[PDB]
């Protein structure tokens, strides 16, 4: 539309040497034109000067200061942040991501990791402070390393093990723009896809994660600038204690990426181990089946909402199966059970952080099992069986399912209390006169093996239904 | 067809109290004041089957006591069935069931409701 | 195809020294993108030009063969 | 919708194998 | 084509009409690059060629049958 004025006004121009003595005059007497580079960054051909020129427009993009010395090494430069292609600190790593991501056509990788090496080094400080807090962070970190290391010291092993219960986790080092990610939890569901074998080139997203660093608060608190386990107890850890260490006005962190939702039980639980407040002003409380439909539905989003009035759907092999989540039934306090949604959890010197984790696995192992329910399977109201089931929260980490009888017509509940990231306990609770249904280990065996309330309960009607 | 069916499918598509007051009625003609077809014994029965009640089917039982659909007798013979005692919650919910109707206490019926009321008493 | 090529030619050489001179006058970026538009279906017109090349070329042949099969008949 | 989820269905196979 | 472009740009951000002449140029040999010989839209290239294999097979398969068939015995 506006191409055809265009071409017209080009025609007027067919009826450009005088525009061009005109640019000399003006020479002889800014950002768009960058920003028109920036556009056609994309459309220039592989040569040495042009990837040259691509990743000095990175560096115009991430905001950093761009140098060559050559059409071989370019510099990026910023107050600490200082790396070649080919401060305080020899240039430490030929890092195999950044090379890799650079010897092919990656560059927007290139530009995450110059983002993620912008957000370690922009903490608030005259930048003196800057490199001492960055030193705190190496500390962290090497004491990190060393509790992985104290546990495979401690036993040989597997992966799966050191991610589910064991100290810290399986720990990636930092690497470039990418901060040392924890993998805390994975599911016995996000573990499979499609059987994996567990074998440590493991996936960096599979599972659950966690990823430790600094960052500037309000308040002011004392770190270790040093690496702070010298002495190691030999099954443990053992920690000398404080100063050496200073007041930066910041603290550590524990960043998920995907916020948890966490009960308020929680929530006093982990200002208990850690000591520093988690919601520095006090957030809009929420049941947590709410919330744990937002995550569960989230994970995969649709632009239609699924309206669901917490009445999920399921639909399994050799059954169909219908769930109430029961949102605002009331615990023993009067209240729903009401947590709110944790990203960023706070801690101020190492030791803290197993027991830290072993408080968010078990919170991500509740949810798994509340997660089970929450699909987007819309087979809406058929009239073959539709199992008609109903979760309630009898406690914290408790809930019950119950359901129909699948041989006389009493009610059955199956208690299913959540002791630790692996271990659920389950209770079924019958009327006295009824029919033989399963044993409790049994419940326990398929809870632990699948970590699904479906799979359970289908397991339970089988093994009803064969008797 | 039995009470059990019937309050179990109160259960399953999630009833009000009074929805399930009518389609209670809908389902049996004769009322037979509800305490011949023992009402309180089997909302009791599949009320306290886990460690905590259900809050719907004791929304039924307050609903029939509240509403005089139930005679108190029949209430408290089936609380006075119950015992197992190492449920708390089961227990708090059968006083509160009791915290209803005690101190009003008052049959309005033939002489052997009231002999009823007091062996229930 | 030559018309379409040569219309993309003309549209690309005066609508670019139309880009050209207006950066000039100040010292545009939705004409800028439809010339990046434009840039790009001309090259893959360009491929298409030496795909129809190589088509030509083997229709060279054919109608050889076909002189020879026509001179075998008479 | 009305299809049973693959992750599903596989930890359905390896919930039958446990216990026989 | 377009990086010429992007040579002009970086010279006005430097600064020139040598560059502007070589577009021009350039325009000269996206001429002679129309020259080659297509002119037909490519289901046309497709029409004939199709056509001129039918046509070859048929000559074959009659000179064939010419080749196998004796009027006399």
């Amino acid at each position: 539309l506006s191409k055809m004025s265009s071409l017209l006004e080009r025609l007027h121009a067919k009826f450009w040497s005088e525009t061009i003595k005109l640019v000399r005059q003006v020479m002889e007497k800014q950002h768009l034109v960058s920003c028109l580079e920036t556009l056609q960054k994309a459309l220039k051909v592989t040569s040495l000067p042009a990837m040259t020129d691509r990743l000095e427009s990175i560096a115009r993009q991430n905001g950093l200061g761009s140098h060559l010395s050559a059409s071989g090494t370019e510099c990026y430069i910023t107050s600490d942040m200082f790396y070649v292609e080919v401060h305080h600190g020899e240039n430490p790593v030929s890092c195999p991501e950044l090379v890799q991501q650079l010897r092919e056509k990656n560059f927007d990788e290139f530009s995450k990791h110059l983002k993620g090496l912008v957000n370690l080094y922009n903490l608030p400080g005259d930048n003196k402070l800057k490199t001492k807090m960055y030193l705190a962070l190496q500390s962290l970190e090497q004491d990190l390393s060393k509790m992985a290391i104290m546990y495979w010291k401690a036993t040989n092993a597997g992966p799966l093990d050191k991610i589910l219960h064991g100290s810290v986790g399986y720990l990636t080092p930092r690497s470039g723009g990418h901060l040392m990610n924890l993998k805390y939890y994975v599911s016995p569901s996000d573990l499979l896809d499609d059987i994996i074998l567990h074998e440590n080139n493991v996936s960096r997203s599979l599972g659950m994660n966690a990823s430790v660093t600094i960052e500037g608060t309000s308040a002011v608190y004392k770190l270790p600038i040093a690496p702070l386990i010298m002495g190691s107890h030999p099954v443990d850890n053992k920690w000398t204690p404080s100063f050496n260490s200073v007041d930066l006005p910041a603290c550590f962190f524990l960043k998920f990426p995907q916020p948890i939702p966490v009960s308020r039980a929680f929530v006093q639980k982990l200002q208990n181990c850690t000591g520093i407040p988690l919601f520095e002003t006090q957030p809009t409380y929420a049941p947590l089946y709410e919330l744990i439909t937002q995550f569960e539905l989230s994970k995969d989003p649709d632009p239609i909402p699924l309206n669901h009035n917490m009445r999920f759907y399921a639909a399994l092999p050799g059954q169909q199966h219908c769930y109430f989540l029961n949102k605002d039934a009331p615990l023993p306090d009067g209240r729903s059970l009401q947590g709110t949604l944790v990203s960023k959890i706070t801690f101020q010197h190492p030791g803290r952080v197993p027991l830290i984790l072993n408080l968010i696995r078990h919170q991500v192992a509740y949810n798994t099992l509340i997660g089970s329910c929450v699909k987007r399977t819309i087979l809406k109201e058929d009239s073959p069986g539709l199992l008609q089931f109903e979760v309630c929260p009898l406690s914290e980490s408790r809930f019950s399912v119950s359901f129909q009888h699948p041989v006389n017509d009493s009610l059955v509940c199956v208690v299913m209390d959540v002791q630790d990231s692996t271990h659920v306990s389950c209770k079924l609770y019958k009327g006295l006169s009824d029919a033989l249904i399963c044993t409790d280990d049994f419940i326990a065996k398929v809870v632990q093996r699948c970590m699904s309330i479906p799979v359970t309960m289908r397991a339970i009607r089988r093994k009803a239904e064969t008797i | 067809v039995n009470l059990k069916q019937a309050i179990l499918q109160a259960w399953k598509e999630r009833w009000s109290d009074y929805q399930w007051a009518i389609n209670m009625k809908k389902f049996f003609p004769k009322g037979a004041t509800w305490d011949i077809l023992n009402l309180a014994d089997a909302l009791l029965e599949q009320a306290m089957i886990g460690p905590s009640p259900n809050p719907l089917i004791l929304s039924y039982l307050k609903y029939a006591i509240s509403s005089q659909m139930v005679s108190y007798s029949s209430v408290l013979t089936a609380i006075s069935k119950f015992d197992d005692f190492s449920r708390d919650l089961c227990v708090q919910a059968l006083l509160d069931i009791m915290d209803m109707f005690c101190d009003r206490l008052s049959c309005h019926g033939k002489a052997e409701e009231c002999i009823g009321l007091c062996r229930a008493l | 195809t030559r018309e379409r090529l040569l219309s993309a030619l003309e549209d690309l050489e005066v609508l670019s020294r139309e880009l050209i001179e207006m950066l000039a006058i100040s010292r545009e970026n939705q004409v800028l993108e439809l010339l990046i538009h434009r840039d790009g279906e001309f090259q893959e017109l360009m491929k298409l030009a030496l795909n129809q090349g190589k088509i030509h070329h083997e229709m060279q042949v054919l109608e050889k063969e076909v002189e020879k099969r026509d001179s075998d008949i008479q | 919708a009305a299809a049973a989820a693959a992750a599903a269905a596989a930890a359905a196979a390896a919930a039958a194998a446990a216990a026989a | 084509f377009l990086p010429l472009v992007h040579n002009i740009i970086k010279c006005m951000d430097k600064d020139q009409d040598l560059n502007a002449l070589k577009s021009k140029f350039q325009e000269m040999r996206k001429l002679i690059s129309t020259m080659p010989g297509i002119h037909l839209s490519p289901e046309q290239q497709q029409q004939q060629l199709q056509s001129l294999r039918e046509q070859v097979r048929t000559k074959n398969e009659l000179l064939q049958k010419y080749k196998s068939l004796c009027m006399f015995e």
